[PDB]
């Protein structure tokens, strides 16, 4: 829970899946599994990604974890445990 | 003192017609009223807190379809909990990241908890800017 290099791959898309489909026993749950989230893809959208994606980005859990995947891929970040 | 909000009360009050965007303008003005047809939905009935009347204004609007639009899929999944729904990045401030429920008049000023033409949906960015003028 420290750094998305703690995370597998099928971790992340669990954890981003749950922020998706709100799967959490109150709002302020979700809100720090958003933070956290944040927190761990370190990209400047934000919770944009999840909730205003770009016109054409993917926006299922297994799309989100792409967009995350691919940019820092791109800005040499360190990538998914595993 | 005892707090108001946090004891049961009749929701009151028309709030206005919106449109399919209304969520856009939580974030200037005064912010975006209660929908006419969330106060049609809820008035006359009894709830336990301001809290559990928030809860029932986000499920309405979940139930809406011409309310619930404009919101994507992950933003539906929220709302459809009674939980409010994620602003823009832009829009947050710190911990607060979700539309927030605010009263016009202040309760100790004689503004009423459940009063829907009362209540002010804001992001938390411009209620903040609101609050910091007064």
């Amino acid at each position: 829970k420290h750094s998305i290099s703690d995370y597998t791959e099928a971790e992340f898309l669990q954890l981003v899946t749950t922020i998706c489909n709100a799967d959490t026993s109150s709002e302020e749950e979700l809100v720090k599994l958003v933070t956290h989230f944040e927190e761990m893809t370190e990209h400047p959208s934000g919770s944009d990604l999840i909730y205003y994606p770009k016109e054409g980005d993917d926006d299922s859990p297994s799309g989100i974890v792409n967009t995350v995947k691919q940019w820092r891929a791109a800005n040499g970040k360190s990538g998914f445990k595993q | 003192m005892e707090s108001k909000r946090n004891k049961p009360g009749k929701a009151t009050g028309k709030g206005k017609p919106v449109g399919d965007k209304w969520l856009d303008d939580a974030g200037k003005d005064s912010g975006a009223p209660i929908p006419d047809r969330i106060a049609d939905k809820l008035r006359d009935k009894e709830f336990k807190s301001f809290d559990d009347f928030a809860k029932a204004v986000w499920e309405e609007v979940s139930k809406d379809p011409e309310l619930s639009k404009n919101l994507n899929p992950s933003n539906k999944s929220s709302v459809s909990k009674g939980y409010s729904p994620f602003t823009p990045k832009n829009q947050q401030v710190g911990g607060r990241k979700v539309y927030e429920l605010h009263h016009d008049k202040p309760i100790s000023q004689g503004g009423e908890v459940y009063d829907m033409d009362n209540i002010r949906v804001t992001t938390p960015k411009r209620h903040i800017d609101i609050h910091r003028g007064k």
